[PDB]
């Protein structure tokens, strides 16, 4: 809506286009840079006691 | 006469205490196991006990279910106006 040249100027990040450096707010460190809990805090505190929270990857 | 040897009879006095201790300890361990074994249909290994490749395979489906579908099906009016949304995978 603000001009075709404006959009490509705003969506442009790197002069060189042969390097992939995706945007990240932060970088993970724990668990060899991974996530152990991929659930909400309520699911975090309830899945340890209550059944029906884990979908049983088989 | 077929009585017990004297050294054995003295130490036999403490045996019922050992028995009740074993009963209580077995109950404690069994309750811990059962509480752990109910939500997960098996005794789940600790996440940090697996290799780097294993850690990705065990959490891929949960990532897809919790963060991929709501993002690929996102609409501007889907979000709640109360600002209490689901938290990011990495907290910044
Ligand atoms: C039916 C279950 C109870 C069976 C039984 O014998 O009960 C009496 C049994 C004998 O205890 P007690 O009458 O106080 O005799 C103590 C004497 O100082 C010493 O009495 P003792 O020299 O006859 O020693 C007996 C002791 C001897 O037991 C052993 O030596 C086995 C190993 C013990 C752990 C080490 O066996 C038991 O205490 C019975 C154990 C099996 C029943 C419980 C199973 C759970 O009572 C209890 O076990 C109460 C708890
Ligand atoms: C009413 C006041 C509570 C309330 O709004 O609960 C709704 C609240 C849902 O609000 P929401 O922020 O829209 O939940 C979606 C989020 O994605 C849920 O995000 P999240 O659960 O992953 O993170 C929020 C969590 C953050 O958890 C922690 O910081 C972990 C440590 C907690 C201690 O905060 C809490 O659990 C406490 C504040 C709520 O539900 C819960 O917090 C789960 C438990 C169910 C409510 C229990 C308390 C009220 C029961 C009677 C209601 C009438
Ligand atoms: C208070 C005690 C619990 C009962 C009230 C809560 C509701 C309930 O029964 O939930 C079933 C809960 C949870 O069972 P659950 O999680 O397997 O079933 C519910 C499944 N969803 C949530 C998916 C629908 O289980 C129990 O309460 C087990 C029996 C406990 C009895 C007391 C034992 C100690 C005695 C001393």
């Amino acid at each position: 809506v603000h001009g075709e040249e404006y959009a490509q100027k705003m969506q442009k990040r790197f002069h060189q286009t042969d390097i992939w450096a995706p945007f990240r707010h932060r970088y993970a460190y724990m668990y060899n840079s991974s996530n152990k809990n991929v659930k909400d805090y309520k699911q975090v505190t309830l899945s340890r006691y209550i059944n029906g929270f884990d979908k049983f990857n088989v | 006469n077929t009585a017990y040897p004297t050294p054995l009879k003295t130490i036999l006095k403490t045996t019922p205490a050992f028995v009740v201790y074993f009963v209580f300890g077995l109950g404690f361990s069994t309750v811990i196991y059962d509480v752990v074994y109910h939500p997960k249909d098996r005794i789940e290994r600790f996440y940090f006990r697996s290799s780097k490749f294993e850690r990705l395979s065990r959490k891929r489906d949960e990532k897809l279910r919790h963060y991929f579908k709501p993002a690929i099906e996102w609409q501007p009016w889907y979000n709640t106006s109360t600002n209490n949304n689901t938290r990011p995978l990495l907290r910044y």
